[PDB]
DNA sequence: CTCTGAATCTCTTCCAGCACACATCGGTCAGTACGTCCC
RNA sequence: GAUGUGUGCU
DNA sequence: GGGACGTACTGACCGCGGAAGAGATTCAGAG
């Protein structure tokens, strides 16, 4: 335990809770995805094969024109990343697929004439994905977000109070599949069922089951109930079912208990209900008015003449009555209607329904989908089974069969991918049992209804789509294709493939940029839900519902990280400990609790599933056996926060930082803040912005160590080993024993990324953090890169602070800051600014880059070179020319100013190189040969020492052997044996790998040296980079952990600043009248620990200086580190080593690293005892002095250690202004913008406050001179350069402008008079 | 648009004028060779078609075939919509003369002067700088002063602060929502790259300095220059136009330091003595002798306006604070004494600007203001008023009525559970029960800080007024109520949900301990509640807006 | 190119004072009209501020007067909007004095 | 033998301000010169 | 240059 | 010696929302 990296720092903290489960792999999402997404499998259940068979193998008309799908390979790929990003190419890979085509005999069996088997016919370049999770397209880094959408599937809805200023909560159903038309069964107001499409007008809903060759008794009898009637010898009546029965009334009396019963007119109560089985009484009399109160079931038809008695859905009349009294028929089925248990939905729909026929609702179906076409009988046989009842044009996920299944109390999670003619008339039953009053809807919040779309399912969709839509072509060809005389290769067409995947990858609505300011904005920009995009909703369309948190989130989803602003609840980011379900849904640990033991086993929960059993929770003692210390315990079971019995739980959470994200879990002393400021906190923390010498924050939160190991910037040990060679670049690792691979061996090379532009102009670099001489062990950390220190994320630095208002420069939120801090540079960063140029060719001559242009001085042509290039390493200024062009002077544009720092040539056949091009070529020659001969002569000392060793055997000497080279041990001889055998076959395996490493050279001079590709119409591309260094200034933005945002007011003297009795001068100072407000209690706590860390630190750096003993320090540690009540950190100094101990003492000296858990971080009572501890005073609060008087103050003052960061709002980038600028063509007015010497916008709401003044002339010249007389303002200008200050009136340009719009729009106007 | 290098790209309507021309070409063509009426027809068809995606867009069948799914712009798509020409280059233009960058606080400046970059001054008055020059004789030509000014000569800024000595400006925040959105100042040059601003001022802006960012503009003429020194300039606006309320009242920093200043306690530094005037009473603060807040008899020399603006002066013996007689330095003639005797909170200072204002004139309560400005922040700073994690006294009793709580919810559920009450009977009295509690945790919590402090007087003890830092920050009226109190030191009471319904389970916990996962993920649902709420209201807010400045 | 969506001799010369042939360049040359290719001299406000037209060899309705819900042409002539569509549409027929 | 005064379906409009960085603005059939490996 | 795409501040 | 469709290379030519207002729509009360 505590390796050699994981010890330097041994990092102090307070855990109760003891660990039970690791944080898993940060990126195990998109890596996930992407991994499933390629790995070929026989078993086609995902993959590219799922989506290849769907749209191979396919046959002609008649021509027996079968090409049928074997087998593909990925292509190898063409270019490394550093590279080909550095060329701005994307790193896509071939992808060669084979395909067999077979030719049957000519209207015959199946007798194949020949049997194409193109090898792996060439189609499409595809993308990868690299190591860190990332794309490269255009020497950009593309993110591909994850989309939450619905689930596909069956649910139901409810409008409840919506329309008719009544209480209808008429309900509706949606049966949304994977890819199709939906389908929408909705009620109305007068109770009748009603069908949609899409969107279009609705219809009765009969005629979709109409349309399903049924008949009107099946109908009728595949919802209703039929009632028996019955001819004993007269009087017809109606038998009896006591739940039937029961809810009913007493029409004329109930014929129970033979002739004696409820009297006439009653509420049946059960007592009379149990009767009827008391008395089992089935059949007594019934008259004949009550029966012709209600509507008959099923059609009669004339025994004598053969003609029809009735319709079906009749109700009885006399007529009836008579027509059924002469025909005697003894059973009557009629419907048992109730308004209460059996609604007559169906029959009233039935008969409101005006057709009767099949073909009516083929052709009226036709007539609502493309309206004022030709009722064709085929054609519309064709529609109706191709709009949901094909294969290709309508195809429902295996995901959504389960969910139908399931949802419907199915069991089976099998099926076909098409929807059966069943389900429609059980979906349809399941409504109407709904609206009978059983059962709910379910509202879309239950993340059970939710799925999250990952990468590969959205390639495999765009790839499915591109095979579809080149079928078409596939098929045309083949219906005309020749018999033999061409290949498939003539027969395909790999240009929509490729371009469907550029159209997805390159320009989508969620490929976008990344933040590579931060590797916490890195981390967290991957692991984002967003809800936009195709499918998703929009950002103003909704809403109320869709934008608040229901109480499944818990653990799932993260309840406090979302951007603020017109998008929230949208942009939700995901937990720590969650994970991706096989099927897509959202999973999150627990731990086995059985009934008294808890065991360590752990599980998966999904969102419906965790709706049945009951969770535990984490705030919870524990003792060895699961029991509980306490009689009952806190749980939930649906959303109820409550109180359970101690032997019922089943199931605890693994940790308290469940419930939280990354983005959050990286405030200390979360538990102590509102929301309201620790979403702001944890956006400030994304937004942060590296400097010179990163620091590592005294208050940690513990998660900082596992942050940086799985993020991008870093260097993880392969293979541990031992330090060999490491200078400034380049990391030389030597590789342990067991570690070796068979056969040949030799060590690890790390390439270490310098200076180099960022996606926001930002800084980056990996600089080593070992030393020469050291072992390491495998998984550990190298190189360090922006914001790191020694594989702990640090973000900013950190310093003294003071709550107190110091001449009101903290007025509401500014901040005061010395100038020690500017004078130490602690908070200086770095920008680099790239800039590019075109050589392209006119008509009147190709454009030149020479170094010769007229108008100029020779002060402004003194920095170039002979080819027109800026030297490298000149301090250019604002104005300056750096690109010389003739048919053109690419000047520093005005404002931007600093050194350059690389210069980048890009050349297509035509113009020669440069020497600038060659000397580069010859540079990155240079270093492809030295890294070459390294590797070779480290794996040739030991080909030399088994020549060595084989001569050793017989004759060698000692002194005259190392005299002659290692070359000619080669070139000397031995007697005849499988001894010099193995010399000659050493020799061979030595001038074989010679070869090889010499045809590998070879290789990579000519992937450099040859010509490059670029874009057409241009021959030569110069970038130049340029790198500014910009400290920090008045009117920069500056924000702690904790959503205390400010600018910077004004920058002090250092005496100015306060100070303590001890002469130490004071921090940045901040405003102590917003805490309270606010209520961001949690910073002040921060601060007093990071006072206490640095007392500890300042005893540490005293008993150091004077040159203590080991023993001394050794103590001061133990004391150190065992302070507390029940922790897990128990570490032993006594046996680490004694130059160790003096190594971790000097890391120390800056201040002990003290971290603190989430939601179980350190008590007050603990703070307390730790600055007992020191030598500081209990309450932490000091008097102080004034600079100005030298006065002590009336009360003691908090002091401590907050922690600062630095923001992307530079007040540099933002100050613009402008007198007199370009102008705009179809309107002339300014331009705005920073760029292009923009101006600003006069709003129309800023009208409307001139109007409220009495001012007349000032916004006259405002929106008349200063804006679009093109007359007008040039005399102005020559009035006012006069001394003169008469104004003008005139005519607006845009006021013609837009008369001659509406003069060209047909309308005539025209000012009325003189 | 000439694209570089040869090629060009092209607007919407030269597709549709294209269209149309080569439909009408086709058509006559069909005439010229007498083709069968069908096809006639079908060319109708196809040019009344191609003349109505000419003149409109997306009321036929939304016919495009410009690009891949983006419908093209037509006249009146030109017209109308939010970015029609209107609303575009009409209403809100875009004027030069102009610039912006982000504020920044300074205290030394006065209410009718703002600070400017120097940068930002040599870039917007160019003209007037040119016209100076070449008037004085420094430069020939045009040329020879433009060459001049962008060398930077060192006397380039005298003639600068020659001519922007008495040239007034504008400012103007982004959103504008009211009369006072855009004020005029004269400006003041400042080295650096960030506007200083006046602190009461910023209470008309409603801008913190998170980072907002204004806007400024340069009158030209004459006339907008006497419009903007008259009509807009900051010491004419002291009322709002709505109520008749000022809006220069003191908001944060001064009130609190005036709090702190005149406020009495039992016993300090020589209580007792008496003194002459104010001016002595300063002499022995600064002297250390004497504390900042004591009872002291001294002698003041008032006025009153006995007649119609004839003054009488009187000479009194009262008991006040040496803070107060400070305070009365600043004072102007026309004020009576016993406006000063209270506490002096902030409904208490902006009564008292109300009635300075309501007396004695416009340029004594700008003085008056200006004055009470400079003291406060001047003794705000010398307070020290810092704040701790001992600030916050946590009552015993709240174990114990939590417990009684407890004790009441476990026999309400023992006495449902056989069926005496109903489930909405029993919710009320446990929701009744806990608003109970809460209430006697507040009552118990507010004796705890109202009155805690204890100090002897000459030997026996007395009850006083607290000194706590919150309270004083509380009660002092600067930032929080009574409610954000009762939260940090006492429970938040109950917390409603996103259906409204309010959760039996109260957060039975207070900031200064922890809490548990459970409560922050309920009070979660609050918070984004109002997040979404503030989200909305603005954009509900400027159509509103927009409707009524339209109606009327 | 010749009189097209852009032109010289009917919307207006390129620069100032400057005809399309190239053989007058004079701030004294106002009205000269080329003989090669007729084309004036002035300035390019004018090309600005001119305006073209375009002929048809069929008339046209126009969109706003006919789908707008005051239908000017359907309140004129009392005739449903739809029977409008199919007429105008080419879909049916009008009887315009086909005997009463 | 049918008229008109109310209850319903159905088509059209709008939603605060400001700043910054990317992509795309002719695809494809029909002419129109160079050019290299067998003939 | 116009649109579209987002991102960030109010 | 030698030639003519690949190989580019262009010329051009047709392609998850309320709320109101106003056009249909139907129902009934008789006549
Ligand atoms: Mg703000
Ligand atoms: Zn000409």
């Amino acid at each position: 335990v505590y390796s050699y990296t994981e010890k330097k720092r041994i990092r102090k903290d307070f855990g109760k809770r003891p660990q039970v489960l690791d944080v898993p792999y940060l990126l195990s999402i998109q890596l996930d995805s992407f991994q499933k997404f390629i790995e070929q499998d026989p078993e086609g259940q995902y993959g590219l094969e799922a989506a290849f068979r769907s749209v191979f193998p396919i046959q002609s008309y008649s021509g027996n024109s079968e090409l049928q799908y074997v087998s593909y390979r990925l292509g190898e790929p063409v270019f490394d990343v550093q590279e080909c990003q550095i060329r701005g190419v994307t790193y896509s890979a071939p992808l060669r697929v084979k395909l067999r085509l077979v030719i049957y005999e000519r209207e015959a069996p199946e007798g194949t004439v020949k049997d194409i088997k193109e090898q792996e016919v060439y189609m499409g370049e595809i993308p990868l994905m690299t190591d860190n999770g990332t794309f490269v397209i255009n020497g950009t880094e593309r993110v591909i977000v994850s989309q939450l959408h619905r689930s596909p599937g069956v649910f139901f809805d409810s409008d409840k109070g919506k329309t008719h200023s009544s209480g209808k909560v008429l309900y509706n159903a949606r049966i949304i599949p994977y890819r199709g038309s939906w389908l929408d069964f909705e009620f109305d107001p007068k109770d009748n069922l009603f069908v949609r499409i899409d969107r279009r007008r609705k219809l009765p809903a009969t005629i979709i089951l109409r349309a399903l060759n049924y008949t009107t008794e099946q109908i009728l009898d595949l919802f209703f109930e039929k009632v028996i009637f019955e001819i004993r010898d007269n009087k017809l009546q109606m038998e009896l079912v006591p739940e039937r029965l029961r809810g009913e009334t007493a029409s004329f009396d109930i014929e129970a208990n033979g002739k004696v019963y409820v009297e006439k007119g009653r509420r049946i109560t059960a007592r009379h209900i149990r009767q009827l089985e008391k008395d089992d009484v089935k059949l007594i009399e019934v008259p004949v008015e009550y029966i012709a109160g209600k509507v008959v079931a099923k059609d009669y038809i004339d025994e004598s003449t053969g003609e029809l008695i009735c319709a079906a859905n009749m109700e009885l009349s006399l007529d009836l009555l008579a027509k059924l009294s002469q025909s005697g028929h003894k059973r009557i089925e009629t419907l048992f209607t109730n308004d209460l248990d059996h609604g007559p939905y169906i029959s009233e729909t039935l008969r409101v329904d005006p057709t009767n026929d099949r073909l009516s609702a083929l052709v009226e179906i036709y007539r609502m989908m493309r309206p004022g076409e030709p009722p064709t009988r085929e054609a519309a046989e064709s529609l109706f089974e191709n709009l949901f009842f094909s294969e290709d044009r309508y195809d429902l996920s295996a995901v959504g069969r389960m969910k139908f299944n399931r949802s419907l109390l199915r069991e089976e999670i099998e099926g076909s991918g098409i929807l059966s003619k069943d389900d429609i008339i059980d979906v349809m039953k399941k409504l109407i049992d709904i609206r009978n009053g059983k059962g709910e809807v379910d509202d879309i919040d239950h993340l059970g209804n939710r799925r999250i779309r990952s990468v590969g399912e959205m390639a495999e969709n765009q790839f499915r789509v591109g095979l579809v839509r080149v079928e078409r072509a596939v098929k045309e060809r083949l219906s005309l294709g020749d018999l033999d005389t061409l290949m498939p290769q003539d027969m395909i067409n790999a240009k929509p493939i490729s371009a469907a995947v550029k159209e997805f990858f390159g320009s989508s609505q969620l490929s976008q940029f990344m933040d590579q300011n931060n590797p916490l904005s890195e981390i967290t920009h991957k692991r984002r839900i967003s809800a936009l995009g195709p499918g998703g909703l929009t950002r103003e369309r909704a809403g109320f519902e869709v934008r608040d948190v229901h109480p499944t989130h818990y653990g799932r989803v993260c309840p406090i990280e979302t951007p603020e602003g017109p998008n929230i609840g949208l942009i939700n980011s995901l937990s720590v400990y969650a994970q991706t379900n096989e099927y897509g849904f959202l999973e999150t640990p627990y731990r086995k609790v059985t009934d008294g033991v808890v065991t360590d086993e752990i599980h998966y929960l999904s969102a419906i599933e965790e709706g049945n059993y009951v969770i535990a929770q984490a705030n919870s003692n524990l003792d060895e056996e699961g029991h509980f210390v306490e009689d009952l315990v806190t749980c939930r079971s649906k959303g109820e926060s409550s109180l359970f019995s101690r032997d019922q739980v089943d199931y605890m959470d693994v940790s308290t930082q469940q419930v939280v994200s990354v983005g959050a879990s990286l405030i200390p002393f979360l538990e102590h803040d509102d929301a309201n400021r620790a979403l702001m906190g944890a956006n400030m923390q994304r937004q942060a912005v590296p400097t010179l010498r990163a620091d590592k924050p005294l208050v940690g939160t513990g998660m900082e160590r596992a942050v940086a190991v799985d993020s991008g910037v870093t260097a993880v040990a392969k293979r541990g080993g031992v330090v060999q060679y490491v200078d400034a670049s380049r990391i030389v690792i030597k590789v342990n024993e067991d570690e070796m691979y068979p056969g040949e061996a030799g060590i690890d090379i790390y390439n270490l990324t310098k200076y180099t532009r960022s996606n926001q102009n930002t800084c980056i670099n990996q600089m080593p953090c070992v030393s020469l001489g050291e072992p390491v062990e495998r998984g550990d950390v190298l190189a360090d890169g922006p914001s790191t220190d020694l594989g702990e994320l640090a973000l900013g630095q950190n310093m003294r602070v003071a709550f107190m208002p110091w001449n009101g420069y903290n007025f509401e939120d500014s901040i005061l800051v010395s100038e020690r801090v500017v004078q130490e540079d602690r908070f200086t960063t770095i920008h680099i600014q790239e800039l590019a140029c075109v050589s392209r060719d006119t008509k009147l001559g190709p454009e030149e880059i020479t170094a010769d242009i007229p108008n100029v001085g020779e002060a402004a042509l003194s920095k170039l070179d002979e080819s027109g290039i800026v030297y490298i390493g000149a301090e250019v200024t604002g104005g300056d020319i750096l690109v010389g062009k003739v048919t053109s002077s690419l000047r520093v544009p005005n404002g931007v100013s600093g050194t350059v720092i690389d210069v980048q040539v890009f050349t297509r056949d035509g113009v020669e190189k440069d020497k600038r091009a060659l000397e580069i070529e010859e540079m990155q020659l240079k270093q492809a040969k030295k890294d070459l001969s390294e590797e070779l002569q480290i794996l040739e000392a030991g080909l030399f020492s088994r020549i060595r060793a084989v001569l050793v055997a017989g004759g060698v000497e000692a002194e005259k052997l190392d005299k002659l080279p290692r070359d000619r041990w080669l070139e000397l001889g031995l007697t005849d044996e499988e001894k010099q055998n193995q010399l000659e076959q050493l020799a061979e395996q030595y001038d074989e790998l010679k070869h090889e490493f010499e045809k590998k050279l070879e290789a990579k001079r000519r992937k450099i040296t040859q010509g490059d590709d670029l874009a057409p119409g241009v021959l030569k591309i110069v970038k130049v980079y340029l790198a500014v260094k910009r400290r920090i200034q008045p009117g920069d933005k500056m924000a702690g952990r904790h959503g205390n945002k400010g600018v910077i007011s004004k920058i002090n003297p250092i005496e100015d600043m306060p100070y303590d009795e001890n002469g130490t001068p004071v921090d940045i100072v901040l405003n102590p009248l917003g805490v309270p407000s606010r209520m961001n209690i949690g910073q002040i706590l921060e601060t007093h620990l990071g006072m206490a860390a640095k007392g500890i630190g300042d005893k540490i750096n005293a008993m150091l200086k004077q040159q203590q003993e080991v023993a001394k320090l050794r103590e001061f540690i133990q004391r150190a580190y065992d302070l507390g009540a029940d922790v897990r950190q128990k570490v032993d100094l006594s046996t680490f080593s004694d130059e160790e101990v003096m190594r971790l003492a000097e890391n120390l000296r800056k201040g002990m690293p003290i971290a603190t858990p989430v939601f179980d971080g350190a008590k007050e009572a603990e703070i307390k005892e730790l600055l007992k501890l020191g030598d500081l005073p209990t309450s932490g609060q000091i008097r102080l002095y004034d600079g100005r008087t030298g006065e002590q103050f009336e009360r003691p003052v908090t002091v401590g250690y907050m922690y600062m960061l630095k923001l992307n709002h530079l007040v540099d980038d933002k100050m613009h202004a402008r007198s007199t600028g370009s102008y705009s063509l179809v309107t002339q007015q300014p331009l705005g913008g920073k760029a292009q010497f923009g101006g600003q916008r006069f709003g129309e709401m800023e009208v409307w406050a001139l109007e409220a003044y009495g001012a007349a002339y000032t916004l006259q010249e405002m929106l008349t001179v200063k804006s679009d007389d093109v007359n007008g303002r040039t005399k102005m200008y020559k009035n006012i350069v006069d001394g003169n200050h008469q104004m003008e009136p005139g005519m607006p340009e845009s006021f013609n402008v837009l008369l001659k719009e509406i003069r060209s729009l047909g309308i005539n106007i025209e000012l009325e008079d003189e | 648009v000439p694209l570089d290098g040869g090629r060009f790209a092209t607007s919407d309507l030269n597709d549709l004028y294209r269209r149309v021309i080569n439909r009408n070409n086709r058509l006559k063509r069909l005439l010229d060779l007498a083709a069968p009426d069908i096809i006639v027809r079908n060319e109708k068809r196809m040019l009344q078609e191609a003349v109505d995606a000419l003149l409109d867009n997306g009321r036929r069948g939304r016919a495009i075939t410009g690009s891949n799914k983006r419908p093209l712009k037509s006249l009146a798509d030109m017209i109308k919509g939010k970015q029609g020409r209107f609303r575009q280059n009409l209403l809100g233009k875009r004027v030069d003369y102009s610039g912006r960058s982000v504020i920044t606080v300074g205290p030394y400046l006065r209410l009718h002067q703002c600070g400017l970059p120097k940068k930002m001054a040599l870039e917007l008055f160019k003209p007037f700088i040119y016209g100076k020059l070449e008037l004085r004789g420094l430069a020939t030509t045009i040329k020879a002063a433009k060459k001049m000014v962008e060398r930077e000569e060192a006397v380039v800024w005298d003639i600068l602060d020659e001519v922007i000595r008495e040239h007034p400006v504008l400012l103007n925040r982004a959103p504008t929502l009211h009369r006072l959105g855009i004020q005029a100042f004269e400006p003041v040059l400042i080295e650096g790259k960030a506007i200083q601003l006046h602190p009461l001022v910023c209470a008309a802006y409603n801008a913190d300095f998170d980072g907002d960012q204004m806007a400024v503009h340069v009158p030209l003429t004459l006339e907008a220059q006497l419009e903007a020194r008259a009509l807009m300039m900051s010491t004419n606006n002291i009322l709002s136009p709505a109520n008749g309320e000022p809006i220069i009242v003191p908001s944060q920093d001064v009130v609190l330091g005036l709090y702190y200043m005149t406020r009495d306690c039992v016993n300090a530094k020589g209580e007792g003595m008496v003194l002459t005037g104010p001016k002595e009473a300063e002499r022995l603060y600064r002297s250390g002798l004497a504390s900042l807040h004591a009872r002291v008899k001294v002698r003041i020399t008032e006025y009153e306006k006995d007649a119609n603006g004839e003054l009488v002066a009187k000479t009194s013996l009262k008991d006040t604070t040496v803070g107060r007689a400070i305070l009365w330095m600043i004072v102007p003639k026309g004020l009576p004494y016993s406006i000063v005797n209270q506490a002096l909170g902030k409904k208490a200072i902006s009564k008292m600007l109300n009635t300075c204002y309501r007396i004695l004139g416009l340029k004594p309560t700008v003085i008056f203001a200006d004055q009470i400005m400079y003291t406060g922040f001047a003794y705000a700073a010398r307070s020290g008023a810092s704040v701790g994690i001992d600030d916050m006294v946590i009552p015993e009793k709240k174990h114990e009525i939590i417990s009684e709580a407890e004790a009441e919810v476990a026999e309400i559920q023992e006495q449902f559970q056989s069926g005496l009450v109903t489930a909405g009977e029993r919710y009320n009295k446990v929701i009744d029960i806990w608003a109970a509690a809460n209430d006697r945790v507040s009552k118990a919590m507010m004796d705890n800080l109202q009155t805690e402090t204890v100090i002897n007087r000459d030997g026996q003890e007395e009850k006083q007024v607290s000194f706590n830092s919150i309270y004083m920050m509380a009660d002092s009226g600067a930032r929080g109520s009574a409610a954000q109190i009762r939260q940090l030191a006492g429970m938040r009471g109950l917390m409603a949900k996103p259906d409204g319904s309010i959760i039996e389970t109260p957060i039975t916990a207070n900031f200064r301990e922890g809490l548990n996962v459970l409560q922050y993920f309920i009070s979660t649902h609050g918070a984004r509640k109002g997040l979404a709420d503030t989200a909305l209201k603005t954009a509900n807010s400027g159509y509103l807006t927009r409707r009524l400045v339209d109606v009327a | 190119e010749r009189d097209g969506l852009f032109c010289a001799r009917i919307f207006g010369p390129v620069k100032d004072y400057e005809c399309l042939c190239g053989k007058y360049k004079r701030l004294k040359h106002r009205g000269v009209i080329c003989e090669k290719c007729g084309v004036e001299v002035t300035q390019t406000k004018v090309r600005r501020e001119r305006m073209g037209h375009i002929e048809l060899a069929s008339p046209t309705a126009h969109i706003w007067f006919l789908k707008s819900l005051p239908s000017r042409i359907g309140l004129l002539l009392d005739m449903p909007l739809r029977d409008i569509e199919r007429v105008l549409y080419f879909e049916s027929y009008v009887v315009i004095e086909g005997g009463m």
